[PDB]
DNA sequence: AGAGGATGTGGCTTC
DNA sequence: GAAGCCACATCCTCT
Protein backbone atom coordinates (compact mmCIF):
# COMPACT_ATOMS: atom_id res chain seq x y z
CA UNK A 1 0.00 0.00 0.00
CA UNK A 2 1.67 3.61 -1.22
CA UNK A 3 2.31 5.61 -3.99
CA UNK A 4 2.94 3.88 -7.75
CA UNK A 5 4.76 4.33 -10.77
CA UNK A 6 4.96 2.45 -14.08
CA UNK A 7 8.00 1.47 -15.15
CA UNK A 8 9.06 0.60 -18.73
CA UNK A 9 7.24 -2.02 -18.69
CA UNK A 10 3.81 -2.79 -19.38
CA UNK A 11 3.44 -5.34 -16.87
CA UNK A 12 4.91 -3.70 -14.06
CA UNK A 13 4.84 -0.98 -11.38
CA UNK A 14 7.19 0.11 -8.74
CA UNK A 15 7.27 2.44 -5.77
CA UNK A 16 8.68 5.88 -6.00
CA UNK A 17 12.20 6.59 -5.23
CA UNK A 18 14.00 9.81 -4.17
CA UNK A 19 15.63 11.69 -7.30
CA UNK A 20 18.48 11.79 -5.10
CA UNK A 21 20.44 9.74 -2.61
CA UNK A 22 23.40 9.38 -0.71
CA UNK A 23 25.16 6.07 -1.43
CA UNK A 24 25.35 3.01 1.12
CA UNK A 25 22.10 4.91 2.60
CA UNK A 26 18.52 3.50 3.53
CA UNK A 27 16.18 4.78 1.34
CA UNK A 28 13.36 7.05 2.82
CA UNK A 29 10.44 4.25 1.51
CA UNK A 30 11.17 0.72 0.65
CA UNK A 31 11.05 -0.36 -2.86
CA UNK A 32 8.64 -2.14 -4.09
CA UNK A 33 8.02 -3.82 -7.44
CA UNK A 34 4.15 -4.48 -8.06
CA UNK A 35 3.41 -6.92 -10.85
CA UNK A 36 0.23 -6.46 -13.43
CA UNK A 37 -0.54 -9.42 -14.39
CA UNK A 38 -0.72 -12.38 -12.21
CA UNK A 39 2.58 -13.68 -10.83
CA UNK A 40 3.31 -16.96 -8.80
CA UNK A 41 3.89 -16.34 -4.91
CA UNK A 42 7.78 -17.04 -4.59
CA UNK A 43 9.18 -15.77 -8.22
CA UNK A 44 12.45 -14.12 -7.30
CA UNK A 45 12.55 -10.39 -8.41
CA UNK A 46 15.96 -8.40 -8.77
CA UNK A 47 17.36 -4.96 -9.56
CA UNK A 48 20.33 -3.86 -11.36
CA UNK A 49 21.75 -0.14 -12.43
CA UNK A 50 24.12 1.15 -14.06
CA UNK A 51 24.55 4.35 -17.19
CA UNK A 52 27.31 5.54 -19.24
CA UNK A 53 29.59 6.76 -16.15
CA UNK A 54 29.06 3.44 -14.05
CA UNK A 55 27.80 0.46 -16.34
CA UNK A 56 27.06 -1.52 -13.50
CA UNK A 57 26.60 0.21 -9.83
CA UNK A 58 26.85 -2.00 -6.66
CA UNK A 59 23.84 -2.53 -4.51
CA UNK A 60 23.26 -3.65 -1.49
CA UNK A 61 19.80 -6.16 -0.72
CA UNK A 62 18.67 -6.18 -4.61
CA UNK A 63 16.77 -9.08 -4.52
CA UNK A 64 13.23 -9.92 -3.13
CA UNK A 65 10.36 -12.61 -3.75
CA UNK A 66 7.01 -11.90 -4.96
CA UNK A 67 3.81 -11.87 -2.81
CA UNK A 68 0.60 -11.47 -3.80
CA UNK A 69 1.93 -9.77 -6.99
CA UNK A 70 4.50 -7.49 -4.71
CA UNK A 71 7.94 -7.72 -4.04
CA UNK A 72 9.22 -5.93 -1.37
CA UNK A 73 12.68 -5.30 -1.10
CA UNK A 74 14.03 -5.40 2.51
CA UNK A 75 16.33 -2.26 2.86
CA UNK A 76 17.79 -1.23 -0.53
CA UNK A 77 20.39 0.47 -1.10
CA UNK A 78 22.68 2.23 -3.79
CA UNK A 79 26.87 2.15 -3.39
CA UNK A 80 27.89 2.63 -6.75
CA UNK A 81 27.63 6.45 -7.94
CA UNK A 82 26.05 7.70 -11.08
CA UNK A 83 27.92 11.11 -11.61
CA UNK A 84 27.71 14.79 -11.30
CA UNK A 85 24.14 15.39 -12.74
CA UNK A 86 23.22 11.96 -13.75
CA UNK A 87 21.05 9.20 -13.02
CA UNK A 88 20.91 5.54 -12.79
CA UNK A 89 18.89 3.17 -15.59
CA UNK A 90 17.10 0.53 -13.39
CA UNK A 91 16.71 -3.02 -14.63
CA UNK A 92 13.66 -5.29 -13.01
CA UNK A 93 13.97 -8.26 -13.26
CA UNK A 94 11.16 -11.20 -12.46
CA UNK A 95 12.26 -14.38 -13.23
CA UNK A 96 9.59 -16.35 -14.30
CA UNK A 97 9.33 -18.58 -17.88
CA UNK A 98 11.00 -16.98 -19.24
CA UNK A 99 11.86 -13.70 -17.40
CA UNK A 100 10.47 -10.71 -17.67
CA UNK A 101 12.52 -7.32 -17.57
CA UNK A 102 11.38 -4.11 -16.59
CA UNK A 103 13.80 -1.16 -17.58
CA UNK A 104 13.72 2.79 -15.40
CA UNK A 105 15.63 5.36 -16.83
CA UNK A 106 16.67 8.31 -14.84
CA UNK A 107 15.38 6.53 -11.77
CA UNK A 108 17.99 7.92 -9.07
CA UNK A 109 20.98 10.02 -8.70
CA UNK A 110 23.01 8.87 -6.11
CA UNK A 111 26.17 11.02 -4.79
CA UNK A 112 29.05 10.43 -1.64
CA UNK A 113 27.08 13.69 -0.10
CA UNK A 114 23.46 12.63 -1.28
CA UNK A 115 20.99 15.87 -0.73
CA UNK A 116 22.79 18.99 1.40
CA UNK A 117 21.69 22.47 1.95
CA UNK A 118 23.50 25.27 0.51
CA UNK A 119 26.74 26.40 2.44
CA UNK B 1 62.18 15.46 14.34
CA UNK B 2 64.50 13.11 12.59
CA UNK B 3 62.80 12.60 9.54
CA UNK B 4 59.92 14.63 7.68
CA UNK B 5 57.33 12.19 8.58
CA UNK B 6 54.39 13.65 7.31
CA UNK B 7 55.80 14.93 3.89
CA UNK B 8 57.36 11.29 3.63
CA UNK B 9 53.65 9.80 4.12
CA UNK B 10 52.06 12.48 1.34
CA UNK B 11 51.31 15.44 3.40
CA UNK B 12 52.32 18.63 1.28
CA UNK B 13 49.74 20.88 3.39
CA UNK B 14 47.30 20.55 0.62
CA UNK B 15 44.02 20.53 3.51
CA UNK B 16 44.06 19.05 7.09
CA UNK B 17 46.63 16.31 7.62
CA UNK B 18 45.14 13.21 8.61
CA UNK B 19 45.21 11.47 11.48
CA UNK B 20 47.55 8.54 10.45
CA UNK B 21 50.24 11.29 9.03
CA UNK B 22 49.78 12.90 11.99
CA UNK B 23 50.54 9.64 14.37
CA UNK B 24 53.44 9.39 12.01
CA UNK B 25 55.09 12.92 12.70
CA UNK B 26 54.24 11.95 16.44
CA UNK B 27 56.25 8.67 16.49
CA UNK B 28 59.13 10.77 14.50
CA UNK B 29 59.93 13.56 17.27
CA UNK B 30 61.55 12.29 20.35
CA UNK B 31 59.83 14.75 22.61
CA UNK B 32 55.90 12.61 22.02
CA UNK B 33 58.24 9.40 23.10
CA UNK B 34 55.97 9.28 26.73
CA UNK B 35 52.52 9.71 25.20
CA UNK B 36 53.01 7.98 21.71
CA UNK B 37 56.00 5.34 20.95
CA UNK B 38 56.71 2.40 18.85
CA UNK B 39 56.76 -0.82 20.24
CA UNK B 40 59.99 -2.16 18.50
CA UNK B 41 57.97 -5.00 16.37
CA UNK B 42 57.96 -3.41 12.68
CA UNK B 43 55.61 -0.56 12.64
CA UNK B 44 53.64 -1.44 15.56
CA UNK B 45 52.64 1.62 18.10
CA UNK B 46 51.20 2.02 21.32
CA UNK B 47 49.38 5.26 22.61
CA UNK B 48 50.85 4.65 26.19
CA UNK B 49 48.57 7.96 26.97
CA UNK B 50 45.75 7.98 24.33
CA UNK B 51 43.97 11.29 25.82
CA UNK B 52 46.85 13.40 25.62
CA UNK B 53 47.32 12.11 21.71
CA UNK B 54 43.91 12.92 21.22
CA UNK B 55 44.17 16.41 23.00
CA UNK B 56 46.83 17.37 20.11
CA UNK B 57 45.25 15.96 17.34
CA UNK B 58 41.83 17.97 18.54
CA UNK B 59 44.45 20.97 18.57
CA UNK B 60 45.87 20.22 15.31
CA UNK B 61 42.66 19.94 13.70
CA UNK B 62 40.99 23.09 15.82
CA UNK B 63 38.40 20.47 17.13
CA UNK B 64 38.60 21.22 21.26
CA UNK B 65 36.19 18.07 21.97
CA UNK B 66 38.01 15.43 20.30
CA UNK B 67 38.86 12.74 22.46
CA UNK B 68 40.28 9.22 22.32
CA UNK B 69 36.83 7.47 22.00
CA UNK B 70 36.53 9.80 18.81
CA UNK B 71 40.04 9.34 17.70
CA UNK B 72 39.77 5.46 17.52
CA UNK B 73 37.03 5.98 15.74
CA UNK B 74 38.80 7.22 13.24
CA UNK B 75 41.71 4.47 13.28
CA UNK B 76 39.32 1.56 12.92
CA UNK B 77 38.21 3.21 9.68
CA UNK B 78 41.70 2.85 8.47
CA UNK B 79 41.75 -1.17 9.10
CA UNK B 80 39.79 -1.28 5.92
CA UNK B 81 41.51 0.74 3.53
CA UNK B 82 44.80 -1.05 5.12
CA UNK B 83 46.74 1.76 6.18
CA UNK B 84 46.84 0.97 10.05
CA UNK B 85 45.47 -2.29 12.03
CA UNK B 86 44.25 -3.35 15.54
CA UNK B 87 46.85 -5.58 17.26
CA UNK B 88 44.38 -7.64 19.09
CA UNK B 89 44.18 -8.19 22.42
CA UNK B 90 46.86 -4.75 23.23
CA UNK B 91 45.83 -1.80 25.07
CA UNK B 92 46.37 0.89 22.73
CA UNK B 93 48.36 -1.18 20.48
CA UNK B 94 47.81 -0.26 16.41
CA UNK B 95 49.88 -1.33 13.37
CA UNK B 96 50.87 0.73 10.22
CA UNK B 97 49.90 -2.10 7.31
CA UNK B 98 50.97 0.16 4.40
CA UNK B 99 54.47 0.62 2.97
CA UNK B 100 55.79 2.91 5.38
CA UNK B 101 59.18 1.69 4.48
CA UNK B 102 58.90 3.22 0.88
CA UNK B 103 57.56 6.37 2.11
CA UNK B 104 59.62 6.70 4.62
CA UNK B 105 62.88 5.42 2.81
CA UNK B 106 63.86 3.54 6.21
CA UNK B 107 63.79 0.61 7.48
CA UNK B 108 62.12 0.05 11.27
CA UNK B 109 64.57 -1.43 12.40
CA UNK B 110 67.00 1.90 11.53
CA UNK B 111 64.04 3.85 12.48
CA UNK B 112 63.87 2.93 15.60
CA UNK B 113 67.86 3.02 16.23
CA UNK B 114 67.02 6.69 14.76
CA UNK B 115 64.80 7.72 17.12
CA UNK B 116 66.43 5.23 19.88
CA UNK B 117 63.95 3.33 20.81
CA UNK B 118 64.64 1.14 24.32
CA UNK C 1 -0.37 -7.64 -19.92
CA UNK C 2 2.95 -9.25 -20.46
CA UNK C 3 3.32 -7.38 -23.55
CA UNK C 4 2.61 -4.67 -25.39
CA UNK C 5 0.09 -4.63 -28.50
CA UNK C 6 2.36 -2.91 -31.08
CA UNK C 7 5.35 -5.53 -29.90
CA UNK C 8 6.85 -5.97 -33.25
CA UNK C 9 6.78 -2.12 -34.28
CA UNK C 10 8.21 -1.37 -30.51
CA UNK C 11 11.51 -2.88 -31.43
CA UNK C 12 11.97 -0.77 -34.71
CA UNK C 13 10.88 2.53 -33.44
CA UNK C 14 11.85 3.09 -29.63
CA UNK C 15 15.63 4.26 -29.55
CA UNK C 16 15.96 2.12 -26.46
CA UNK C 17 15.88 -0.92 -28.57
CA UNK C 18 17.55 0.36 -31.91
CA UNK C 19 20.42 1.24 -29.92
CA UNK C 20 20.94 -2.19 -28.42
CA UNK C 21 20.73 -3.71 -32.03
CA UNK C 22 24.33 -3.35 -33.32
CA UNK C 23 27.17 -5.26 -32.06
CA UNK C 24 27.26 -3.63 -28.89
CA UNK C 25 29.91 -3.58 -26.66
CA UNK C 26 28.94 -6.09 -23.73
CA UNK C 27 30.38 -7.06 -20.33
CA UNK C 28 30.17 -8.86 -16.94
CA UNK C 29 29.18 -7.28 -14.22
CA UNK C 30 29.00 -9.60 -11.95
CA UNK C 31 30.93 -9.48 -8.73
CA UNK C 32 33.67 -6.21 -9.52
CA UNK C 33 34.75 -5.72 -5.73
CA UNK C 34 36.31 -9.12 -6.60
CA UNK C 35 39.56 -10.57 -7.81
CA UNK C 36 39.74 -10.69 -11.60
CA UNK C 37 40.69 -14.19 -11.32
CA UNK C 38 37.66 -15.04 -8.80
CA UNK C 39 35.64 -13.52 -11.11
CA UNK C 40 36.80 -15.35 -14.04
CA UNK C 41 35.90 -18.95 -12.30
CA UNK C 42 32.55 -17.73 -11.09
CA UNK C 43 31.65 -15.92 -14.39
CA UNK C 44 32.10 -19.49 -16.55
CA UNK C 45 31.10 -21.66 -13.89
CA UNK C 46 27.63 -19.49 -13.69
CA UNK C 47 27.39 -20.26 -17.48
CA UNK C 48 28.16 -23.82 -17.40
CA UNK C 49 24.81 -23.33 -14.86
CA UNK C 50 23.16 -21.73 -17.76
CA UNK C 51 23.21 -18.23 -15.84
CA UNK C 52 24.70 -14.63 -16.14
CA UNK C 53 25.28 -10.85 -15.75
CA UNK C 54 26.04 -8.57 -18.30
CA UNK C 55 25.43 -4.90 -19.32
CA UNK C 56 26.41 -2.75 -22.12
CA UNK C 57 28.88 -0.67 -21.09
CA UNK C 58 28.07 1.70 -23.63
CA UNK C 59 24.23 2.79 -21.95
CA UNK C 60 25.37 0.90 -19.06
CA UNK C 61 22.08 -1.07 -19.37
CA UNK C 62 22.38 -3.93 -17.03
CA UNK C 63 20.42 -7.09 -17.65
CA UNK C 64 20.21 -10.68 -16.08
CA UNK C 65 20.68 -13.23 -18.64
CA UNK C 66 19.25 -16.56 -18.41
CA UNK C 67 20.45 -19.27 -21.05
CA UNK C 68 17.86 -21.31 -21.19
CA UNK C 69 14.51 -22.00 -23.61
CA UNK C 70 11.19 -20.77 -23.39
CA UNK C 71 22.99 -26.81 -18.42
CA UNK C 72 22.38 -26.56 -22.04
CA UNK C 73 24.09 -26.81 -25.53
CA UNK C 74 23.09 -24.10 -28.04
CA UNK C 75 21.86 -21.07 -25.95
CA UNK C 76 25.85 -21.57 -23.79
CA UNK C 77 28.32 -22.16 -26.56
CA UNK C 78 31.77 -23.47 -25.65
CA UNK C 79 33.47 -24.82 -28.55
CA UNK C 80 32.50 -21.71 -31.27
CA UNK C 81 36.12 -20.99 -30.38
CA UNK C 82 39.00 -21.32 -27.84
CA UNK C 83 38.64 -18.73 -24.73
CA UNK C 84 35.59 -16.69 -26.71
CA UNK C 85 31.66 -17.67 -25.35
CA UNK C 86 28.58 -17.24 -27.41
CA UNK C 87 25.93 -16.87 -25.02
CA UNK C 88 21.81 -16.87 -25.90
CA UNK C 89 19.27 -16.53 -24.09
CA UNK C 90 15.26 -15.03 -24.41
CA UNK C 91 13.30 -13.12 -22.66
CA UNK C 92 10.61 -10.32 -22.09
CA UNK C 93 12.22 -6.78 -22.59
CA UNK C 94 9.55 -3.88 -21.57
CA UNK C 95 6.53 -5.71 -23.46
CA UNK C 96 8.92 -7.04 -26.19
CA UNK C 97 10.09 -10.98 -26.81
CA UNK C 98 13.48 -10.59 -27.48
CA UNK C 99 16.70 -12.88 -27.59
CA UNK C 100 19.92 -11.49 -26.01
CA UNK C 101 22.91 -12.92 -27.98
CA UNK C 102 26.64 -12.33 -27.92
CA UNK C 103 30.14 -13.90 -26.69
CA UNK C 104 32.71 -12.90 -24.10
CA UNK C 105 36.17 -12.97 -23.72
CA UNK C 106 36.74 -15.73 -20.65
CA UNK C 107 39.85 -13.62 -19.83
CA UNK C 108 38.90 -10.58 -20.65
CA UNK C 109 35.29 -10.98 -19.64
CA UNK C 110 33.84 -8.99 -21.88
CA UNK C 111 33.12 -8.82 -25.58
CA UNK C 112 30.23 -8.10 -28.07
CA UNK C 113 26.30 -8.62 -27.73
CA UNK C 114 22.93 -7.47 -28.82
CA UNK C 115 19.59 -8.00 -29.42
CA UNK C 116 16.95 -9.37 -31.86
CA UNK C 117 12.95 -9.34 -31.99
CA UNK C 118 11.87 -12.90 -31.39
CA UNK C 119 8.97 -13.38 -33.78
CA UNK C 120 8.46 -17.33 -32.93
CA UNK C 121 7.67 -16.18 -28.76
CA UNK C 122 6.24 -12.65 -29.91
CA UNK C 123 3.94 -14.56 -31.74
CA UNK C 124 2.84 -17.35 -29.29
CA UNK C 125 2.69 -14.58 -26.50
CA UNK C 126 0.03 -12.28 -28.52
CA UNK C 127 -2.18 -15.29 -28.68
CA UNK C 128 -2.19 -15.60 -25.11
CA UNK C 129 -2.97 -12.25 -24.41
CA UNK C 130 -5.65 -12.09 -27.06
C1' DA D 1 38.33 -1.93 25.27
C1' DG D 2 36.89 -2.21 20.91
C1' DA D 3 34.00 -2.96 16.36
C1' DG D 4 31.44 -0.74 13.17
C1' DG D 5 26.56 1.75 11.63
C1' DA D 6 24.30 6.29 10.78
C1' DT D 7 24.78 10.88 9.51
C1' DG D 8 26.46 15.66 9.73
C1' DT D 9 30.62 18.98 8.74
C1' DG D 10 34.38 21.68 6.75
C1' DG D 11 38.38 21.49 3.02
C1' DC D 12 39.04 21.23 -1.51
C1' DT D 13 38.18 20.23 -6.71
C1' DT D 14 35.60 19.99 -10.89
C1' DC D 15 31.93 21.18 -13.69
C1' DG E 1 29.00 28.96 -7.06
C1' DA E 2 26.80 24.39 -7.08
C1' DA E 3 27.67 19.98 -6.67
C1' DG E 4 31.08 16.34 -6.37
C1' DC E 5 34.52 13.62 -3.54
C1' DC E 6 37.03 13.02 1.02
C1' DA E 7 38.29 12.19 5.64
C1' DC E 8 36.78 12.58 9.49
C1' DA E 9 33.83 14.14 13.90
C1' DT E 10 29.86 12.89 16.57
C1' DC E 11 26.79 9.83 18.58
C1' DC E 12 25.40 5.21 19.59
C1' DT E 13 24.46 0.24 20.10
C1' DC E 14 26.39 -4.20 21.20
C1' DT E 15 29.87 -7.70 22.75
Amino acid sequence: MGELVRTDSPNFLCSVLPTHWRCNKTLPIAFKVVAKGDVPDGTLVTVMAGNDENYSAELRNATAAMKNQVARFNDLRFVGRSGRGKSFTLTITVFTNPPQVATYHRAIKITVDGPREPR
Amino acid sequence: PVIPAAALAGYTGSGPIQLWQFLLELLTDKSCQSFISWTGDGWEFKLSDPDEVARRWGKRKNKPKMNYEKLSRGLRYYYDKNIIHKTAGKRYVYRFVCDLQSLLGYTPEELHAMLDVK
Amino acid sequence: PRVVPDQRSKFENEEFFRKLSRECEIKYTGFRDRPHEERQTRFQNACRDGRSEIAFVATGTNLSLQFFPAPSREYVDLEREAGKVYLKAPMILNGVCVIWKGWIDLHRLDGMGCLEFDEERAQQEDALAQ
